[PDB]
C-alpha cells in the first residue's frame, strides 16, 4: 500500500552532531582535536574515568559535577559519555524542570527517573509452533468412553510455514482454543510450549481472493521456521517493572477497562514495592539469570531543583541499586531555590556538594574557537575559505562561543544565492548585520530605546 | 472493548524474523505501542522469569494473607442513593430506566442461561453481548461486596 | 463565511524576490521594513532545506512596527506543506499538564511524517441484500454508472447484520481492513418513509466506479503519533484534551521507529516551523527546558517574538534585555526592527483601506497619515472603519476631512488618555481613595 | 554492589554491657553516640515504652546514617524500619498531615498467626468438565501417595489454576487448600512420546509418602498501614502498592486500633512496635511539628529517630530562627544525641574499612597521603578517591595503587575546598544573581 | 500493655462536693484547672449544650493534653469524643471547613434499636424464569426466580425480583448454601455448604455450617451506635441497595467530598422523626481541638456559624501561645493566635506552672506507673533537673537510666546510672550551647546555618 521514496537518506545537524566520543588514548591521556573535540584535556580525562567506572560495574551511588561557565561544553560532555558507552546501557537526560508535575509530588519523579536509568537484561528461550493450519483432522480413540459420543484421542494440525510444512499430534484439549477463537483450514496460529493454547493471527494472503468482500487482515505466511528454538536477549528499566506491577496493563473487567480507556495517570509509587522488586531483582541475580545494568541519569541544569529534592536525592543515592548522577550546573554563588536563605556555590547545597566528584570546565583558548569553526563547518559540509575562518574566529574570540557558530547557515544560504559555492568574507560581513548578537542588541535597546514613549521599549 | 480480540500483541510473537523487517499491517501502522510489548513476549516465554516480575504486586498481596484476613473495619451506615419523589408515571419509568439501566447489568453481570441454550445448541457459532461476566474478581474472598459479617467459629 | 478582515489580512506571503533574495518594498502586503524581511527570508529558505536543526530566532523591536506581520508573512510562504504553531505564551501554564510537558508539545507539533500510499476502497448504494439460508451471499450495489453484483463468504454478512444495512443505505468498504462504514441514505428514498429517525443524514449517491484506488500523501505529526498511542481509545483525545504527562518511554519508542521509517523509505520526515508569540512571558523554568530541546535531532526551528525592554524575568527578581536570561540569548539570533517612515505610513494605510474597500479623498489620507505619526498604527488603523462608518451614516461615498476629524474627536487614541488619566486624579480608583464628589 | 553503608554489619556493641568497642562491625571511631544508641535500640527491643523521640544531631559527614543503618543491620528482618526522608511527605495527591500519619502507621507491625492446609502427592488423573460458550466447570482429581488413594472435587478456581499451571497426570504437586496456589515439584514418570507440545522434563522425584492432608502454621506479618487500605476500601485492594490511596477518614482508624487491640487481647495478633526514621527532618515545616509532637501520645506510635544538619536556621513555613530548625516547643519533647567530627587515626581506619570492603589494595605512602587529603576534605571525597584511584591504577595496569594515582585523581578531581576557590576566582564567566559575560 | 506519655492519669480526682483534692487518681496539684474541667464534664452530661467554647491556656510542659485525657476518660465510652490537631485539617480534596464540619458531626452519637428481616435458609431450587425482551440490544434479562428456602422448622418458596437476584449471583450460591437475604437492602451473604452435603473428601476449603434452626422468616432487634457524619457519609455516596449507582460507588476509589448544608439540613430532620418514634437517643459530645493556633482565620470565621447552630457540640481548645500573629492575616497579633473576636465566645480556663515538690510527685507516680524503683537521691536528682532544665525532660531520663541500672546487674536506680544518663542523652539547652560554642564557623567541621 504506502508507496517508497526513493530519495536521500540524510540526516539533521544539531549542535551537537560533531561529537563522535571522547577521542582518548589507550592509557586515558587526552589527545586535543579528535572525535569532534578541540582542547579540554583535564576534563575529557575525567570523563573517561567516569565512563570506566559505569563499564567496570563498581558505580553504586556515585555523583559527578560538571561546572563551568555557559557554553564551554558540559552537555558536549555528556552526549560523549553517552555515545562513549554504546546503546546497551541506558542514559536519561532529564532537565531540572521535569520533575515539577501536577499529578505527583515533585520527589517521585526523581525516583521514576532512576528506574528510567537502569536496565536490566534477561535472557530466555521461546518455542513455539507456527505458521498457517492446512488440515483439522481429529483421530478416534481406541476405548471410547460410555455414554458418550465421539472419543477422540489425539488431534492432528498439520502447519505449514514459508519454509517448509509439518504434521502435528496434539493433547485433545486444544478444542477449547479452536473454539473460542474461530479457528479454520487458513489461517496463521501459533502453539506456545508451557501451556499449549493457539490464538489465530489472521487470515492468510493465500485465500485472499476465495471471496470478495469478506475482508478482515490478510497477514502473510511466516517467512521463517515451524519450530523456532529461539533465544531472546530483553532489556527491560525498572521503571516498566514498577509501571506493570503499579497499573496492570491488560485486564478483563469493566474497571480496568475504564482504567486503559480513560487517561493514564502518573501516580506515587509506595516504597514497600519497590523494596520488594529490588529483593526480587538480587535474588535472580544470584540464581544466574538477569544481569544488572546501570546507566546515568544526566540531570542537566542542576540549580532548577530546589532544597527539597536534594533531600531525597540524598536518600535515592544511599540505595543499594542506583545509577551515576551527572549533574550539569553553571552558577557561581547563587541563591537556592528553595531555601531563600544560603547563597551557595553552584546552586547545590553544602551537604550534598560533599557527594559530588566535581569536574571543572575552562573557557576555551582564542586560537581554539578557529579549530572548532572547521570542525562544525566540515561537519555542516559549508566550505569557506581562511579568511573567512579568521573573521568567524574573530567574532567567536570578541563575542560569544554559541555566536560563531551560528553564522555558517545564513553565510552559506546568502552565498549560494549570490551565485557561489564556498563561503567568503563578504557574505559574512553581511550576514553579520541581519542576525545580531545579544551584544548589539543591547546597546540597541538601551541607547536607542531611551525609556516609555511611542517610539520605545516596554521597560 | 471486552470484544475485541487483540493481535498485534502475537505479531510479535510469530513476525520475528531479521528477514521479516519487523512487519506490521499498514492499517495499523501509527499503533506503535500496541506493538512492541515485553508483556506480549513475557507471556510465552519457557521459564517465567520476566512473568515472575509483571506481576509481583499479586503475589505479595497473596503470600501475605491479605485476603484471608478478617475484615476488621466496616461502614458504620450504609444508605440507598437519593430519589425524586415526583408523582408522574414519566418520573418512575426514567428512575427504573436510569437508577437500574438493564443494559449495564446485562452488560456487567453476564447472560441468561436461555441466551447460553440458544447459543450453545445452534448450527453455527454466535456471539453474545456481555461475552463473559464482566464484574471484576473481588480482592477478598471471605467478604465480597457487602458489608454482612458474622461471628467466627474461630472466636 | 466564518472569515473576517482581521488586522492579518492583506499580508499575502513574505514578498521578497525568491533568486536573489531582495525585499522590494510594496509587495504581498508588506510595506518597508526591508533588512528584517532580508533576514526573515533567509531564515525561511533554511526552513525549506531543512537540513539545519533547531535554531533560535527572536524578533525584538518596538510595539506597532510589525512582529506578528512578518510571523504570518512566513506563514502565509510556506504553504499547507511544512507545518508552522502560532502559539502565545500564556498557553503553556495549563492546570493539567506541567509547564515542561505543554512546551515539549509545542515542540512535538511542529515536524511532520509525510507518507504517499493507495486507498482501495468502494463506494456503493445497497439495492438488495441477498442471503442464501442454506454460508454464501450476495451484494448488489450501484452508483449513478454502474451496478454489480459481489459475492460473500461467511462473515461480513454478520457484519451487515451487526450494522443493520436496510435497502437503500450508502456503505462504504475499505478492502485493505474490511469494515462497514455505513454513510447514511440516500435522496431517492426520501421519499419512502415520512417520520424519519434521528441518525439518518441524506446524500447524494456515489459517482463512477465502485472500486476508487488513488495515491494520497498523508502528512501527521509527531504529536499525532504521541497521542494515539498513549491510550487505548485515545485518538479522541488530541480533538478533545484529555491526556496529560505522556511518559518519556512511549516518546523514545516513537522517535525510534520514526528514524527506522526513515531508513527503509516509508516515511519522510518534514521539519517545521514552532512560533512562539510574546516570549517575555515565559519564566526561567521555560528557558532550562528550551535551552535542552533545541539540542535534539527532532527540534523545529524556532522563531519568536518579543516587545519588553531591559525588564524583570518572571520567576526571578532581577533585570535582563528582552525579558530573556542571558544563558538564554547567548544561544539565540535577533532581528530588529525599526519604526516607521510616514511615506511608509501612507501607503500601508492605502493597504488597510483597500482590504476594507473603504475609499478615502487624499485629504483625508494624508490628515490620517498624521494622525498615525502622532499616535501610532494601531489607532491610525482603527480609523478607516470608523470614518466609513461614519460617512455611512450621514449617506457619503467617499470619505472625507469632516469624518475623520469626527472619528478624532469621539475616539481617543492612547496618547491622550494618559492625560485624562492624569488629569482626573481623585476619581480614578488610584490605589487608595476615591472622591466620589 | 558495593553502595556507601554496605560495609556497616551492625552496630558493633557487648550484649550484656553494651560498651562502645573502638573498633568492631564497621562502626568504627565513635564511642558516645553508638552506645547511646544501643541503649535506644534496647529500649526498641523491650517493645515497652511507646513515643519517644530521639534526634541525632551534629556536623555532617560523621556517621549519622551509619549509626541509622546500624541500629537497621542489628533489628534485622523482623520488627519494621521505615526509612522516611522528610521531603517525601509533602504530596499533592494526599494531605501533608495524613501523609505523616501513613509514616507512623507503617512501622507498628503485626505479626498473626494462621493455619493453612497442604497437600502432597502424585496426580493420578485429571477430570475437567466443561461448557460451551461461557459457563461452568467441573472437576474431580486422582491423587495418590504410597497410602492413600482419593479423588477430589474441584471448583472454578482449581480448574482455573490446573489449567494455568497445565498439570499432566505423574506430576508431584502441593496444593495449598486455604489460598489456592499449586507449585509443580517435579515427575514420577518420564515425558511421552505420542503428543509434541508436551514442555520440559522436570526434575525426578518419586513418589511422596505420609498423608494427604497436612496442617501448616504460618505467619504473616502486616503494617498497620496495610490493615487501613484493605479495610477502608470495599473493592479498590492493591492501592496499597500502586500509591493510589486518597484520604483514610478518622472512622477507619479508631475501628482497626480497637480491632487490633481485641486481636492483642485474643492472642490472635502480637504487636511488634518499629521504628521511624526520619532523615534530615529540618526539612519539614511547622505544620508538621504540630502534628509530630502530638502522635506521640498513644499506645500505637513508634520510637522515632531522626537526623539534623544545621545550626541556628530558620523553621520553614515561619519567619524564625532556633537551633536545629526545630521549635523550641518540640525539642523539649525530643532528646539530642551529640555527634563528634573525627580525628585522623579514625579517619585512617574508616578509610581502610572502605577499601577492604571495596577490594582495593594500598601502599602505606598512599595511604598517609590519603589520611593527609581526607583530614582537609572529609571522607565523602576520600572514598571517591579510592575507587578512582583504583580505576587509574587497572588502566596503567598496576597490582597495587600507589602515590602517583592518588595524586593523579586528585589532580583530575577537585574537592569542594577548591571548586570554592574556583568559584570565586572566575566570577565573570559563572552565573551569580546578575549578569554574565563571554571573554 | 505500653507506657505512653499519658498512663498514670486515670480521671480529674473530684470529691463529692466538686473540690478537686491534690494528688489523687494521677494528677499532682493543679486546682483551678481541675475543678474548671469538672464543670466542664458535668456542662458535657446535661444536654443544655449547643456549642460552648472552652480554652485551655497555659505554657507548654503544664498539662493541657492531660486535662483532656482527663475528660475523656471522665464521660466514659458511650459519649462521643473526637480528638483532632490545628494541622490535621489542611486536606486537599475539600475545603477545610468541610473538615471542620465533618469533625463537629463526628462528635455527635445516636444510639438506634433496629429490626433486621432476615431470610436465613438453605437454597433447595433455584430456577431462574426469564420475561419477554424483545428486540432491544442486550437481550434476554431475568425477571423472576423461585429460590426455595429449607429451614429446620418449615421450609418456604419464595419468588425474587431480578436485582436481588443479582445480589444473589454476585455471590456465587449454588444449591446448597445457606444464606440470609437481608431484607432491608437487599443483600445476601453466602455462609457455607450445608451439612447435608458434607464430604471430608474436599478441596475447595468451605466452611460448612449446619442448617439454621427455628423459623426460616426469622425477625431480631439489635442496638446500633451511629453519629450524624456516618449519616452524612451514607447519604452522601450510597453503598447500600442493588442498583447500578450504589454498586458501581463501591468500586471506585472513595473521595472525601463536600456535604452541603441541605443534606445536613435533611439528615437533622430523618434523626429528629427518628427520636419522635421513641426509637433513638441522641447524645452530643466534645469536639477537643489542640494547638488551636494552627488554625487560620478562614477557620476561626467558619466557627462563629459552626457554634450558631442549634445543635453543635461543645469545643474544647489548647493554645500554648502568647501574643502571637494569627496565621491567616499576618497583621493584626492577639493573644493565644485567637483571633480578638472569636475570643469573646471563650470560658478561658488558664494554667500554671509548677512546684519543686509537684514535680517531685510527678516523678514519683511516672516511675511508678512505667515500672521503675530507684532510691530518693535519684529522685532528688531527677526532680534537680525538672527544676533546672524542664519538666517532660526529666521525666525521660528514667527509661535510659532502667535500662543501664540492668546493665550493671542493679535493679533498683541509683544517682550513678541517672548521673551516666545526664551524660549520654543530652537536652534541647545544652544541645543549642555546644552548638553555638563549636559551630563557630562553617566549614568542614561546622554546621550548614
Ligand atoms: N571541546 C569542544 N569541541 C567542539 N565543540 C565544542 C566544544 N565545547 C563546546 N563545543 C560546542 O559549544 C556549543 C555550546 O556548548 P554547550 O554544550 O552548549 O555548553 P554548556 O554545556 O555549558 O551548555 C556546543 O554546540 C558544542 O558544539
Ligand atoms: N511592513 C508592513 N506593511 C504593511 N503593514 C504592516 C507592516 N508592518 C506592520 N504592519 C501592520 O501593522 C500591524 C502591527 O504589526 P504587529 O506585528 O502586530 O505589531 P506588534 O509587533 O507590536 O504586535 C499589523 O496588523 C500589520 O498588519
Ligand atoms: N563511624 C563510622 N564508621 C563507618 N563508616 C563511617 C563512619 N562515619 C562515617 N562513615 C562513612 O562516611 C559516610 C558518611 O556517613 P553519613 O552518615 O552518610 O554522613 P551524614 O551523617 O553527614 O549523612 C558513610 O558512607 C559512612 O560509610
Ligand atoms: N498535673 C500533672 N500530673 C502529672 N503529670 C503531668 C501533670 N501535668 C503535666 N504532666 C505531664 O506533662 C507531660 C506533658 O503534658 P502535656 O499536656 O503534653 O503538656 P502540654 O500542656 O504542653 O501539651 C505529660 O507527659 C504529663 O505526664
Amino acid at each position: 500500500i504506502s508507496e517508497v521514496r526513493g530519495n536521500t537518506r540524510d540526516h539533521r545537524t544539531a549542535a551537537h552532531t560533531h561529537i563522535k566520543g571522547l577521542g582518548l588514548n589507550s592509557s586515558g591521556i587526552a589527545e586535543k582535536q579528535a572525535a569532534g573535540f578541540v582542547g579540554q584535556c583535564a576534563a575529557r580525562e575525567a570523563c573517561g574515568v567516569v565512563v570506566d567506572l559505569i563499564k567496570a560495574h563498581k558505580m553504586a551511588g556515585r555523583g559527578v559535577l560538571l561546572a563551568g561557565g555557559p557554553g564551554t561544553g558540559k552537555t558536549a560532555l555528556a552526549l560523549a559519555i553517552s555515545q562513549e558507552l554504546g546503546t546497551k546501557i541506558p542514559f536519561c537526560p532529564i532537565t531540572g524542570s521535569e520533575i515539577y508535575s501536577t499529578e505527583v509530588k515533585k520527589t517521585e519523579v526523581l525516583m521514576e527517573n532512576f528506574r528510567r536509568a537502569i536496565g536490566l537484561r534477561v535472557r530466555e528461550t521461546k518455542d513455539v509452533y507456527e505458521g498457517e493450519v492446512t488440515e483439522m483432522t481429529p483421530e478416534e480413540a481406541e476405548n471410547p468412553l460410555g455414554g458418550y459420543g465421539k472419543t477422540i484421542s489425539t488431534l492432528l494440525i498439520g502447519l505449514k510455514s514459508a519454509r517448509g510444512q509439518k504434521k502435528l499430534r496434539l493433547d485433545p484439549s486444544i478444542y477449547e482454543a479452536i473454539q473460542k477463537e474461530r479457528v479454520q483450514v487458513g489461517d496463521v496460529i501459533y502453539i506456545e510450549t508451557n501451556t499449549g493454547a493457539c490464538k489465530r493471527v489472521g487470515r492468510s494472503d493465500a485465500y485472499a481472493t476465495e471471496f470478495d468482500l469478506e475482508a478482515e487482515e490478510y497477514v502473510p505466511i511466516p517467512k521463517g521456521e515451524v519450530h523456532k528454538k529461539k533465544e531472546i536477549v530483553q532489556d527491560v528499566t525498572l521503571h516498566d517493572l514498577d509501571v506493570a506491577n503499579a497499573r496492570p496493563q491488560g485486564g478483563q473487567d469493566i474497571i480496568s477497562m475504564m482504567g486503559q480507556l480513560m487517561k493514564p495517570k502518573m501516580t506515587e509509587i509506595t516504597d514497600k514495592l519497590r523494596m520488594e522488586i529490588n529483593k526480587v531483582v538480587q535474588k535472580y541475580i544470584n540464581q544466574g539469570v538477569a544481569e544488572l545494568i546501570p546507566g546515568v541519569l544526566f540531570i542537566d541544569e542542576a540549580h532548577m531543583l530546589d532544597i527539597e529534592c536534594f533531600t531525597y536525592l540524598n536518600k535515592a543515592l544511599e540505595s543499594p541499586i542506583a545509577p551515576i548522577v551527572v549533574l550539569a550546573s553553571n552558577r557561581g554563588i547563587a541563591t537556592i531555590r528553595g531555601a531563600d536563605d544560603l547563597k551557595a556555590a553552584h546552586g547545590i547545597p553544602p551537604d550534598f556538594l560533599q557527594r559530588l566528584l566535581i569536574i571543572p570546565t575552562h573557557p576555551y583558548e582564542p586560537d581554539e574557537i578557529r579549530r572548532i569553526v572547521r570542525i562544525r563547518a566540515q561537519t555542516e559540509g559549508v566550505q569557506l575559505t581562511d579568511a573567512a575562518v579568521d573573521r568567524v574566529a574573530e567574532h567567536g574570540v570578541r563575542i560569544s562561543l554559541r555566536y560563531c557558530l551560528q553564522l555558517l547557515a545564513p553565510a552559506s544560504i546568502l552565498a549560494r544565492v549570490n551565485g557561489r559555492t564556498q563561503v567568503d568574507v563578504q557574505d559574512i560581513a553581511e550576514a553579520e548585520e541581519l542576525f545580531l548578537d545579544a551584544r548589539r542588541s543591547a546597546n540597541i535597546l538601551t541607547s536607542t530605546g531611551e525609556s516609555g514613549g511611542l517610539h520605545g521599549f516596554i521597560s | 472493548l471486552a470484544s475485541k480480540q487483540n493481535r498485534l500483541g502475537h505479531m510479535q510473537i510469530v513476525y520475528d524474523e531479521p528477514e521479516d523487517k519487523k512487519w506490521t499491517p499498514v492499517h495499523a501502522l501509527f499503533q506503535i505501542c500496541e506493538r512492541e510489548n515485553p508483556k506480549a513476549v513475557a507471556e510465552i516465554t519457557t521459564e517465567g522469569v520476566l512473568r515472575d516480575l509483571m506481576n509481583i504486586a499479586r503475589v505479595k498481596y497473596r503470600e501475605l494473607g491479605l485476603c484471608r484476613l478478617e475484615k476488621a473495619a466496616r461502614p458504620r451506615a450504609s444508605a440507598p442513593p437519593i430519589e425524586v419523589v415526583c408523582d408522574s408515571r414519566s418520573a418512575v419509568i426514567e428512575r427504573e430506566n436510569i437508577m437500574f439501566h438493564p443494559a449495564m447489568r446485562k452488560a456487567l453481570f453476564g447472560p441468561t442461561p436461555s441466551e447460553i441454550k440458544e447459543a450453545s445448541f445452534g448450527p453455527r457459532p454466535v456471539t453474545l453481548y456481555p461475552p463473559r461476566a464482566l464484574l471484576p474478581a473481588p480482592d477478598h474472598d471471605k467478604q465480597r461486596f457487602t458489608n454482612i459479617t458474622v461471628p467466627s467459629m474461630a472466636r | 463565511g466564518l472569515n473576517l478582515i482581521a488586522a492579518h489580512s492583506h499580508i499575502r506571503g513574505l514578498g521578497v524576490d525568491a533568486d536573489t533574495l531582495e525585499p522590494r518594498p510594496s509587495s504581498q502586503g508588506l510595506v518597508g521594513q526591508e533588512k528584517a524581511r532580508k533576514a526573515a527570508a533567509v531564515v525561511l529558505e533554511m526552513i525549506k532545506q531543512g537540513k539545519i536543526a533547531g535554531r533560535a530566532v527572536l524578533i525584538a523591536g518596538p510595539p506597532s512596527t510589525g512582529k506578528t506581520a512578518i510571523a504570518m508573512g512566513m506563514a502565509q510562504s510556506l504553504g499547507q506543506d511544512v507545518p508552522f504553531t502560532t502559539l502565545a505564551a500564556s498557553e503553556i501554564f495549563s492546570l493539567e499538564m506541567s509547564k515542561t510537558e505543554a512546551l515539549t508539545q509545542a515542540f512535538r507539533k511542529s515536524i511532520g511524517v509525510r507518507i504517499k500510499e493507495e486507498s482501495e476502497i468502494m463506494e456503493g448504494e445497497v439495492v438488495e441484500i441477498q442471503i442464501d439460508r442454506s454460508k454464501q451471499g450476495k451484494l448488489t450495489i450501484k452508483t449513478t454508472d454502474m451496478e454489480a453484483i459481489y459475492d460473500m463468504g461467511s462473515k461480513m454478512i454478520d457484519a451487515m447484520t451487526k450494522e443493520r444495512v436496510m435497502a437503500g443505505d450508502i456503505i462504504s468498504i475499505d478492502k485493505s481492513s474490511g469494515k462497514i462504514t455505513k454513510l447514511g441514505r440516500s435522496y431517492a428514498r426520501s421519499r419512502d418513509y415520512d417520520a424519519m429517525g434521528v441518525d439518518t443524514k441524506f446524500l447524494q449517491c456515489p459517482e463512477g466506479e465502485l472500486q476508487k484506488r488513488k495515491e494520497v500523501v498523508h502528512t501527521v505529526s509527531l504529536h499525532e503519533i504521541d497521542v494515539i498511542n498513549s491510550r487505548t481509545q485515545g485518538f479522541l483525545a488530541l480533538f478533545s484534551g484529555d491526556t496529560g504527562e505522556i511518559r518519556s518511554e512511549i516518546r523514545d519508542q516513537i522517535n525510534t521507529k520514526v528514524a527506522e521509517w526513515k531508513e527503509e523509505g516509508k516515511a519522510e520526515i518534514v521539519p517545521g516551523v514552532l512560533f512562539i508569540d510574546e516570549v517575555h512571558m515565559l519564566d526561567i523554568e521555560c528557558f532550562s527546558y528550551i535551552n535542552r530541546a533545541l539540542e535534539s535531532d527532532l527540534a523545529p526551528i524556532v522563531i519568536m517574538a518579543s516587545n519588553r525592554g531591559v525588564s524583570r524575568i518572571r520567576g526571578t527578581d532581577y533585570k535582563s534585555p528582552h525579558g530573556l536570561p542571558l544563558d538564554f540569548l547567548d544561544r539565540v539570533v535577533i532581528i530588529n526592527t525599526h519604526p516607521y517612515t510616514p511615506d511608509e505610513l501612507r501607503q500601508i494605510l492605502s493597504i488597510r483601506a483597500q482590504e476594507e474597500e473603504v475609499d478615502l479623498t487624499p485629504d483625508a489620507l494624508a490628515l490620517l497619515t498624521k494622525i498615525g505619526q502622532e499616535a501610532g498604527l494601531r489607532y491610525a488603523s482603527n480609523l478607516i472603519t470608523t470614518s466609513q462608518l461614519i460617512a455611512a451614516k450621514r449617506r457619503a461615498k467617499q470619505v472625507g476631512v469632516e469624518d475623520v476629524q469626527r472619528s478624532f474627536k469621539l475616539f481617543y487614541d492612547p496618547a491622550r488618555s494618559v492625560r485624562f488619566v492624569q488629569e482626573s486624579e481623585k476619581r480614578l480608583i488610584g490605589n487608595d481613595g476615591v472622591v466620589d464628589f
